[PDB]
């Protein structure tokens, strides 16, 4: 009879509109649990993540909405796409869960990594995540968790980022909540945090690509710094000036490093040949790495430059770079607190909106 | 110099 239905998968109830069919576990994002589908009216694969009782936490529903939002407002070739929203639930006095339907990549970049890629192919997926987030930079908000698996690729070599849980506006105002490896200095010391913290994180991501494994594997969360200073070396102490004091102490207390040069730390064999003109070259590959890389939040190189790099531009177009922000509603302001239930509320009036 | 438009993610 009815619109909804349900399935187990495993331990897991998914209930949805009968358009979509033959779920499949596949992933799970900062919140939620996402299966692949087929949605018999359109006729192609999607994603539904599905969020449960969101508004159980503060946390929880603080993420919710944002990625709520932001999955609405934003609009690029390089952000994954919105295509629905519902809950099976009929009330606000029902309400309990959320679904998100998502465009269906192929792969995500777990998957590249381990390939060898041409320089051509290499930078192209670089200058694609970059628009990605200079969109999102552009309204002011920043993904903080980028890496390979929030990142997806298909098989015409198109790329989007993905999970906006985490996303919102510069920092300061929780640590662990950044993927250990991908934590840039700013956030493993605890000092808070601008827009290029997902520089650092792009270049830890394209460290890896041609590393073929993670850039500062790091054992734990106070063992990740050890793996930065031994790669890059100690920061200037004009740096340590600007630590806590608290963390400042441990810090100077770190056995010293010189660290090693990108050219050793990148060297030569692990790049494929040069290019056949000009720019795809090793050495400007090392160049960018060696600017996005950077211990100092105020020294790191921004997207907009990333974006201005010899390595990166020879793709520049400016419609794919330069295109309008979102606009997001002044409403969200990623920080406020509310209640048990005014969240309940306003997931529930946004879900609503949005059906 | 041509975007590439294809990926093997076989």
């Amino acid at each position: 009879d009815n619109n909804f239905y349900s399935v187990e998968i495993g331990d897991s109830t998914f209930t949805v509109l009968k358009r979509y069919q033959n779920l499949k576990p596949i992933g799970s994002g900062a919140q939620g649990i996402v299966c692949a589908a087929y949605d018999a009216i359109l006729e192609r694969n999607v994603a539904i993540k599905k969020l449960s009782r969101p508004f159980q936490n503060q946390t929880h529903a603080k993420r919710a909405y944002r990625e709520l939002v932001l999955m609405k407002c934003v609009n690029h070739k390089n952000i994954i796409g919105l295509l629905n929203v519902f809950t099976p639930q009929k009330s606000l006095e029902e309400f309990q869960d959320v679904y998100i339907v998502m465009e269906l990549m192929d792969a995500n970049l777990s998957q590249v990594i381990q390939m060898e890629l041409d320089h051509e192919r290499m930078s192209y997926l670089l200058y694609q995540m970059l628009c990605g987030i200079k969109h999102l930079h552009s309204a002011g908000i920043i993904h903080r968790d980028l890496k390979p698996s929030n990142i997806v690729v298909k098989s015409d070599a198109t790329l989007k980022i993905l999970d906006f849980g985490l996303a919102r506006t510069a920092g300061t105002s929780t640590p662990y909540v950044v993927t250990r490896y991908y934590r840039a200095p700013e956030v493993i010391l605890g000092m808070g945090y601008k827009e290029n913290v997902d520089i650092w994180s792009v270049g830890c991501i394209m460290g890896e690509m041609i590393k073929g494994g993670v850039l500062f594997p790091g054992t734990d969360h106070i063992d990740q710094w050890n793996k930065v200073i031994e790669q890059l070396g100690t920061p200037s102490p004009e740096f340590m000036k600007k630590l806590q004091p608290t963390v400042r102490t441990y810090v100077e207390n770190r056995p010293k490093y010189a660290g090693y040069s990108f050219e050793k730390l990148f060297p030569d064999v692990l790049f494929p040949a040069d290019s056949e003109h000009n720019k795809l070259k090793a050495s400007q590959a090392r160049d960018l790495l060696s600017k996005m890389l950077v211990i100092d939040a105020s020294k790191r190189i921004s997207v907009d430059e990333a974006l201005q790099h010899p390595y990166i531009n020879v793709w520049y177009d400016p419609s794919e770079a330069e295109a309008p922000p979102p606009k997001i509603p002044d409403k969200q302001l990623d920080e406020r607190e509310h209640t048990i239930e005014e969240w309940k509320e306003l997931i529930y009036k946004e879900v609503m909106d949005l059906e | 110099p041509k975007r590439p438009t294809t990926l093997n993610l076989f």
